[PDB]
This record gives structure tokens, sequence and C-alpha cells, in this order.
């Protein structure tokens, strides 16, 4: 059933998973019209589909054109991003084929389900976990991916960099979950945060900077402290 | 007028034909029910006074041949067996009824209530469903379930209503998830109808029996069989105008008859309030509407 912290380590074992988040598929931005009512204007998009073991992301760009003449968007919405997932499915070797997909929202597993029912032996499953997955689009490389596309795209990434050489799956989707968070929390300060010395760069083949393992030590540290602040602001305690 | 005579009632039980009920006593000298009109199906059932557990009975349509019931103290049940010998049969019910020792039919003249509940319900499809082909009547009972609630376990004793699953390949055509996922038509018209059933009369059919046998055994998969018989209907935009008209009266009467006591564990909520007030045919059953509306408003 529900993916919950009881059974957390089942991210790290050797089934092949996939998270999908859609909190990204469908982008708009709310305007006056000349006439004085609202409307909306569709920016690019994007299907964050991430194996956790391996930081395996699969980006899909929902490029505005897939909206063209199309009604109720939020709920087709969800339809397009379970068409995209059983098509990536359906494009994977069967030795690659995830034997779990876990939604972040509920509201995707009917989607999901029905564009998947050629394939019975894949769990759909849900999440009690809030993940930061809508944090995406704060990472610069997959906001400018997502935002220069002209046509629907997918773009493969490692969403980890090389951080397995060091440390365990385990590890590596704690920090990424810490980031997001941050991200999530407070973007400016988060951001800050990453780039503040100037010494420490981003490798052309990465997202996230190069940091020693004690630089991400007090990375860590000061990405909890912004997170901590932001909730005695949100909460006034 | 046709006669189902008994050979005797030696236990204590409730005896129920079509919506009407007796009680008879342990040896009370009850020999059979007359005056049952032909035309239609009927039901004839049982529940011990002593284990309230286990309503169980006999469909049946006196066109089709003699019947009686006599009671087995071996399988502890009131069993329904049919007369081959005519002359046997005829002197045996005019015995009875000389005697004056049947129950009446009790039908009031305006009343078309079993009519309406029965109307599109033939004995040939309930033989179908309920396979027990060396007799002309058909054994159902509160425990039976359903070829769907095996699959998700003795085949012999099932009901076989036909499987609908709105999240299966037959339910879904590949490129058009969304579409018949949100709008059942394809499924109701093609799939089910043409495919299936071959007409609404025989939807109809199957639709009603699921419901008397909810209402009469308590079946609980007959219930889960008429909600989805509802639901495939509501929720298809595209459904001929006298299918709409028709499902109105059946359900009206269905809700009509339904014991107040019982709305709690035999009508759906989600099902019912998707039906009357989300679904592509919430403003397509105003008879249907206004009965739950004014008897059962709390479900709603």
């Amino acid at each position: 059933g529900a993916m919950n912290s009881s059974n957390y380590a089942e991210l790290f074992n050797n089934d092949i998973k996939l998270f999908v988040d859609d909190t990204n598929v469908y982008r708009v931005t709310v305007h006056k019209t000349f006439e004085g009512n609202v409307a909306t204007k569709a920016i690019n998009g994007c299907i964050f589909t991430l194996n956790p073991k391996t930081g395996h992301l699969f980006l899909k760009i929902i490029h505005t054109s897939v909206w063209a003449g199309q009604k109720r968007l939020s709920q087709l919405a969800k339809w397009k991003t379970a068409e995209e997932v059983s098509a990536l499915v359906r494009s994977l070797p069967k030795e690659e084929q995830p034997k779990q997909i876990i939604v972040t929202r509920k509201a995707m597993l009917d989607p999901l389900e029905v564009h998947m029912l050629d394939f019975p032996n894949i769990a759909i499953r849900p999440t009690e976990l809030r993940l930061p997955f809508s944090a995406a689009m704060s990472i610069d490389k997959l906001s400018d991916v997502v935002m220069k596309a002209t046509e629907p795209q997918m773009v493969l990434f490692n969403i980890y960099d090389d951080w397995l050489d060091r440390i365990s799956s385990y590890t590596a989707f704690s920090r990424l979950t810490l980031l997001l968070r941050a991200l999530k929390t407070n973007e400016e300060s988060a951001k800050m945060i990453l780039l503040s010395d100037p010494t420490i760069t981003i490798k052309s083949y990465h997202l996230w900077p190069s940091f020693t393992d004690e630089q991400w030590i007090t990375i860590e540290s000061q990405m909890r402290d912004l997170i901590l602040t932001e909730y005695g602001r949100k909460y006034n305690v | 007028m046709n006669t189902v005579p008994f050979t005797s009632a030696p236990i204590e039980v409730t005896i129920g034909i079509d919506q009407y009920s007796f009680n008879v006593k342990e040896n009370q000298p009850f020999h059979g029910i007359k005056d049952i009109p032909i035309g239609h199906v009927h039901v004839i059932h049982f529940q011990h006074a002593d284990n309230s557990s286990m309503r169980y009975g006999y469909w049946f349509d006196c066109r089709m041949g003699n019947f009686y019931i006599q009671y087995d103290p071996k399988d502890g049940l009131y069993k329904m067996m049919e007369e081959r010998d005519g002359a046997k049969f005829e002197n045996i019910v005019h015995n009875f009824k000389e005697r004056q020792m049947m129950v009446s039919y009790p039908k009031i003249d305006e009343d078309d209530t079993w009519y309406n509940l029965t109307e599109f319900v033939q004995m040939d499809k309930i033989r179908k469903i309920v396979r027990k082909d060396e007799n002309q009547f058909s054994y159902v009972d509160s425990s039976m379930t359903t070829v769907q609630e095996n699959e998700l376990s003795d085949p012999a004793h099932s009901l076989n209503y036909t499987v609908i699953n709105f999240k299966s390949r037959e339910a879904i055509r590949p490129g058009h998830e969304m579409e018949d996922f949100l709008d059942k038509s394809y499924y109701l018209n093609t799939v089910m109808l043409q495919g299936i059933f071959k007409n609404s009369s025989n939807y109809f059919g199957e639709l009603q029996f699921a419901f008397l046998n909810a209402m009469f055994f308590g079946n609980y998969g007959s219930s889960l069989q008429w909600h989805a018989m509802i639901e495939l209907i509501c929720s298809s935009a595209t459904v001929p105008k006298h299918m709409l008209d028709k499902l109105d009266e059946i359900l009206y009467y269905q809700i009509k008859t339904l014991p107040e006591q019982y709305s709690d564990i035999l009508l759906n909520e989600r099902v019912w309030n998707i039906c009357l007030y989300s679904s592509f045919q919430k403003n397509s059953l105003h008879n249907t509407e206004k009965i739950m509306e004014n008897k059962y408003p709390e479900l709603l």
C-alpha cells in the first residue's frame, strides 16, 4: 500500500522503483486582460520521474503546445503525466522496467493505474511522505532546459551528481530532500548558501556544487537552520 | 392462477413469496401458496425461526412445470422439487384447496409492484446466472458469492453475473484511457449492450435480478452488481433516451420497495451521490431523485 516513515528503507533495496511527481506538469501565470478579466498563460512544464536508488532522473519536458485547444487542463495534466510515464516504461528494456511506481499525489493513482493496465505486475502506490519534488524547478540547470524547450523533449540527469561514489543511496536521498525542502521554503536563502563561496563551482556535467565531505556537512547544517528559522516565522513559534 | 403446495411445515419458518411474507409455526398444518399470478417469475424464500442466518429461496416460473416444497430433515431446509405426474399434482392441490390449508398470494388489484420489479427478469436468464441445469427453478441464498468476488471459491455454487470492472482492459480502449475512464459510453454501448447483453432488456433483467437477490437474501455480491450496473449507465454521457426513462422507473420501484430499516446496508452512499448529483445523468432520473430525497435524505 502507501509508502511512509515505517517502510522508508524499501526505497534503497534492489527492486527497481520510480517516484513520479506531476506538480510542475501544468504551470501558468495568472494575469489581467484589457477588459479587466483574469486569464492564464501556460509556460513549459515537466514530469519529475526519479529512481531514488540510482539518482537517474527522467525529466519529460511538457511544452505549452500540448495544452493548445484543450479543456480542463489540470485534469488533462494528470492523464498526460500517466500517458508519458507509461510510454517511458514501455521504452525501457524489461530488466530496467520498475516493479513499483510511487506517485507523490494521490490524484495520480487512477490515471496511472489505467495507463498501466498492460503491466499488471507493476504496483502503483501512493506515499504519506511530503516530498519536496515541486522545488525541482529551483535547480537552475533543470529550470533552464524546461524554459528553453521549443518542443516535447526527454532529458536524462543524475540528480545525485557523483555522490554515490562516496555515500549510500539512503544518505544521497536524505541530502536531496533536505536541499529541495530548503529551496522550497526560502529559495533565495537556499541558493545563497549553495553559491556564497565562489571557489566551489558546479561541474558542466553536474547539477550541484563540488563540495568536499566536510563542506557538505556545513552546507547541510546551513539548510537545516534555514528550514527551522522559516518554520518559526511561518508559525510564530 | 398457479399453486406451489408444501408437503408439510415441520420447522418454524418465515416464508416469503415475492414481496409478501407469513410466519408458519412448527408442525402448523400449512400446505402451500395458491392464486400465484401467471406471467411473472416468482421467488419463494425462507428464514428459519431458530437460525435467522441463511435466508435462502427459489426463483421459478409456474409456466415451466409443477413445483412443490418439501422439508429435508437431513439437509435441514425447505427444498423445491418438480412433480412430473400432472394428475398426481392436480389431485394434491385440489385436496389442500378443498381443506383451505393454503395461503392466497395477496395481490391488490391496483398494485403493479411485482411487475415493476420484474419487468425484464426472465427465468431463462436467471438459469444462466445460477447454473443447476437439471432443475427448472434456481436456488439462491445469503452466502453465495459472485464470479467477480471469487476472482479477487466453489464455482458450482456461484452467481455468474456479468463482470463489470471500470479499471480493466475490457473497459478501456488502448489510446482512449482518459476518454473511456471519464465517459463509460463505449463500455456501456459497444462492449456491454451490443457485445454481451445484446439489448437493454437483458441488461435491465440482470440489474433487476441483482437487486431482488440483494433485498430478499441480503446477498452482498448481488448488491455490488446492482450498484455497478447503475453506475455504468450514470457514468456514460451517451445513453439511449428510452434507457434513461426506463432506468428511472426501475430504480423508483426498487427504492420504493426497499425496507426503510435496510437502507444503511443495501444502499452505497458514493454510488447514489455520484449518480444523482455529479454524473452525466444527474438530471435524467427525476422520479428516482425525488423518492431518494424524500425517503433517504440522510444517505445523501
